[PDB]
């Protein structure tokens, strides 16, 4: 992933 | 204090906490050790610019690819810039040197994006009432593995977010504590020395073994 949830 | 964290982790892990005949993990919780700060959101745009993040007080930061940082306080204007060698200056989004224009624009875009997207880790914990301009920790370094993102803050804390199951550790070498955020978003802070005494479940024990490997990478 390139960002958090 | 990464060396202190390594000592604390080596010690708990050598004690084999999930092989206690009776695991009493609950006795190791200490709410007074709860961390003040952790990373609530993050955006990896490191292919071009850097790593943007939000702390749990809603402040924002960016660790740019050139090892400089901008920290936007939760008042939305007050700003700290950290140069490569760590030199700190104070300014605002409203009044800044022209040389910082591009970085400030980038900060604004990261801020906007994390204002509009993503969940806040630790959202169940009461928002702190305290000095909103007291010096914020900043992201000293970060890296990713196949399994996790590792975030090292200037106050010594190390946060590890596991991608697959959304579980997280927030390790503080000053409190000598670990906060575990589990798959149901329960948020519990444990003293590492008491995990030695009382044990812990295999899930937390496994994550603490991984944590030690990550702290070793940070020290390298």
């Amino acid at each position: 992933p390139l960002h958090s949830t | 204090h990464l060396s202190d964290m390594l000592q604390q982790l080596h010690s708990v892990n050598a004690s084999k906490p999930s092989e206690r005949g009776l695991v009493r993990q609950e006795e190791a919780e200490d709410p007074a050790c709860i961390p003040i700060f952790w990373v609530s959101k993050w955006v990896d745009y490191s292919d071009k610019y850097g790593l943007g993040y939000q702390l749990c007080d809603n402040s924002v930061g960016v660790l740019f690819n050139d090892s400089t940082r901008l920290i936007l306080y939760n008042d939305g204007d007050s700003l700290q810039y950290i140069e490569r060698d760590g030199t700190e200056s104070y300014l605002t989004v409203s009044s800044h040197p022209n040389s910082l224009m591009k970085k400030i624009t980038l900060l604004k875009y990261f801020r906007n994006y994390m204002s509009e997207h993503l969940l806040k880790a630790g959202a169940n914990i009461t928002p702190r009432e305290g000095d909103e301009l007291a010096r914020l920790p900043y992201l000293r370094t970060w890296f990713r593995t196949r399994s996790a993102i590792i975030l090292h803050l200037s106050n010594g804390s190390v946060q590890i977010n596991f991608f697959q199951d959304h579980t997280k550790l927030i390790l503080c070498p000053l409190m000598a504590a670990v906060t575990y955020i589990d798959e149901k978003r329960d948020f519990r802070t444990y003293r590492l020395s008491l995990l030695e005494e009382y044990g812990c479940c295999k899930e937390l024990a496994s994550r603490l073994r991984y944590a030690r490997t990550m702290v070793d990478k940070l020290l390298s």
